[PDB]
């Protein structure tokens, strides 16, 4: 299975300590020619994730950057796991500013 | 570990008396004892098992009783070769133990 | 007529192992189960060790774990009993007790004819 | 915007398999820890997922009207399960007891023993090896089952007319089962995987007894 | 010549269909059930509210 | 007149337990195992970052 | 009022009707 976890979580930043409200939590399929090319070739993968969500093409940058090639890494072994693999470990989250919906 | 205790540690009875000796365990062992007695400078000889059992040639005046975890050991009408130290033994569970003894010496 | 002749016992220096041997003359091996009890001095009877009638049943005393082995040879009919770092507390009187014959082939942990007796006595 | 928080406590009951390395709860969600993991008695040793600082142990913990005893408390990243810790070993068994056959008659022929119990029609065929406990993973509770079981039987039974021959012998038949035999006189590691169906056992009790009678006769 | 004594056959299975049926870590129609009942127990699916 | 021999029933079951259970395409058990553990495995739940 | 739970596994009930059967023919003979 070659998906992406699209995932977008906006964040009250209040007037003292930070607040969620509401992840977006989705998975993403990845085109033919990425799988192809990156995936399986270069063993590397996209930063960004073309997909058609809702009836209605989208993409989402990882951090929000410019487009980039992460070099694809086994995840951590946990208790009867198989071979998994992901780009990133950590989430990204809006850095903190004051009293701003991020 | 199950615990013996064969009490009273000693007695006194004359030829024709009757004589009770009791043992008790730290918990019930099933009528999984087995009574031992050694006459003065003889090897002991197995005397009572399953605590109501006796076996060939020994004298129908002895007899085991008690269940759970209390076993007494009566010998009525005691001869002058049934006045030796006994001791209860136990065969329930692991390791095995015995008990402490008691003495029955003529006054 | 049984007769449990047993042999191997002395003086021994605490630090080593030590050997004894019992050899039964009417008690048949194969057929019934071997006990070892010891009796120290000051102190009532003490299981130690247990061998099945043909060997692959072995009980020791939790005393003895580790330090202490049990062996028959239903040939001869000798019993052995072997124990490795013997300490001051093992001075007893060691007899090859018989298990009691009930059925043909079960250890009853019960024993029917004892042994005379044999010195085994660690000192330093 | 509009927030909302409403602490929950809910009774539910948690289920774990051997090797008992996680155990579910009523609610659906995984727990990734052993439900003995703990810091005494060895409990250390149990197979853990998170990290040791969202895990706590409390000694001496008393409810609350809504004994102390110990408790094992844990946060998850959703929830914070909370169970009193038990000791692995007396608390937990990997083996049933199925049936308490008040006569089981025990019987060798052909380098093999046929236990036959009447009572329920089931006949099993082991090897004259008795069975021993260590190999059992996690078995210290079938002796405690097994002695109990054979204790009241007596007392109710057979305390009259037999007695018993020594400590419970254990031998395993064919079909995974582990038959704690005691053999009665008259007055007169690796985890054992058992069988779905005991017919084949019933099929060979019918045929042992029609067999014998037949050929007797 | 001796006849053959009756017998008879106690039911008799090693596992039960509930046991197998429980033998499963967790149970579906349990699990979705305990999960609906969620919602309805722990807050109150009538009372409107309109300010 | 010859005497019926012994015979020993040997266990038979064409579908034991565990292939019965793993007949069914999807099993809740292992499928919230696999999905609960996801996020364990693909991402760190112990890492905090603040700024 | 009650409801009864079947054991299913029928197998008691055809070990039954053939050691009767058996039994009965073998008795009689």
């Amino acid at each position: 299975m070659y998906y992406k976890d699209v995932t977008v979580s906006q964040v009250w930043f209040g007037h003292r300590y930070s607040q969620f409200m509401g992840i977006f939590e989705d998975r993403a399929p990845v085109p033919f020619e990425e799988v192809i090319d990156k995936i399986n070739a270069k063993g590397v993968c996209r930063s960004t994730a073309k997909y058609v969500r809702n009836n209605l093409e989208t993409t989402a940058f990882h951090r929000d950057d410019h487009e980039t090639d992460m070099e694809l890494k086994p995840a951590n072994a946990a208790t009867r796991t198989s071979r998994g693999w992901h780009t990133t470990d950590l989430k990204y989250n809006p850095s903190r500013v004051e009293a701003f919906h991020r | 570990v199950i615990w013996m205790t064969q009490s009273p540690p000693s007695l006194s009875a004359s030829i024709g008396d009757t004589v009770t000796i009791t043992c008790r365990a730290s918990q019930g062992i099933s009528n999984s004892i087995a009574w031992y007695q050694r006459r003065p400078g003889k090897a002991p000889e197995l005397l009572v098992y399953a605590a109501y059992r006796l076996q060939s040639g020994v004298p129908s005046r002895l007899s085991g009783s008690g269940s759970g975890a209390e076993y007494t050991l009566t010998i009525k009408n005691m001869q002058p070769e049934d006045f030796a130290t006994y001791y209860c033994q136990q065969y329930y569970d692991n390791p095995l133990t015995f008990g402490g003894g008691t003495k029955v010496e003529i006054k | 007529e049984v007769q449990l002749v047993e042999t191997g016992g002395g003086v021994v220096r605490p630090g080593r192992s030590l050997r004894l041997s019992c050899t039964t003359s009417g008690f048949s091996f194969s057929g019934s189960a071997m006990h070892w009890v010891r009796q120290a001095p000051g102190k009532g009877l003490e299981w130690v060790a247990v061998i099945s009638h043909d060997g692959n049943i072995i009980q020791y005393h939790d005393s003895v774990k580790g330090r202490f082995t049990i062996s028959r040879d239903n040939s001869k009919n000798v019993l052995l009993l072997q124990m490795n770092s013997l300490r001051v507390d093992d001075t007893a009187m060691y007899y090859c007790a018989r298990d009691v014959w009930l059925l043909p082939a079960t250890i009853s942990y019960a024993f029917d004819f004892w042994g005379q007796g044999t010195m085994v006595t660690v000192s330093s | 915007y509009g927030t909302t928080v409403n602490c929950i406590v809910e009774e539910v009951d948690a289920r774990s398999v051997y090797p008992y390395d996680e155990f579910v709860l009523a609610t659906g969600d995984f727990v990734y820890m052993s439900p003995f993991y703990g810091y005494r008695e060895g409990s250390h040793t149990e197979h853990t997922t998170y990290a040791a600082d969202r895990f706590k142990q409390v000694d001496g913990f008393y409810a609350r009207d809504l004994a102390p005893t110990t408790r094992n408390l844990l946060t998850t990243p959703k929830f914070t399960v909370a169970w009193d810790w038990v000791p692995k070993r007396p608390s937990v068994c990997t083996m049933t007891k199925w049936q308490e056959v008040d006569e089981m008659l025990r019987s060798e022929y052909g380098g093999s023993f046929r236990f036959s119990s009447d009572a329920i029609s089931t006949t099993f065929t082991t090897n004259l090896t008795e069975y021993p406990l260590s190999r059992v993973d996690l078995g210290d509770c079938i002796g405690k089952d097994a002695r109990d079981a054979m204790d009241r039987i007596f007392a109710r039974r057979y305390n009259a007319t037999h007695i018993k021959v020594g400590q419970p012998q254990y031998y395993q038949a064919n079909g995974g089962f582990l038959i704690a035999y005691q053999p009665l006189l008259s007055n007169t590691v690796e985890r054992i995987k058992t069988t779905s169906s005991i017919e084949f056992a019933r099929l060979q009790f019918t045929y042992n007894h029609i067999q014998r009678h037949v050929n007797d006769m | 010549i001796t006849m053959l004594e009756d017998h008879e056959f106690v039911p008799l299975e090693v596992y039960t269909r509930h046991e197998i049926k429980d033998s499963g870590l967790l149970d579906y129609t349990e699990v979705q059930r305990r999960n609906q009942l969620h919602d309805l127990r722990f807050a109150d699916i009538d009372t409107v509210i309109h300010a």
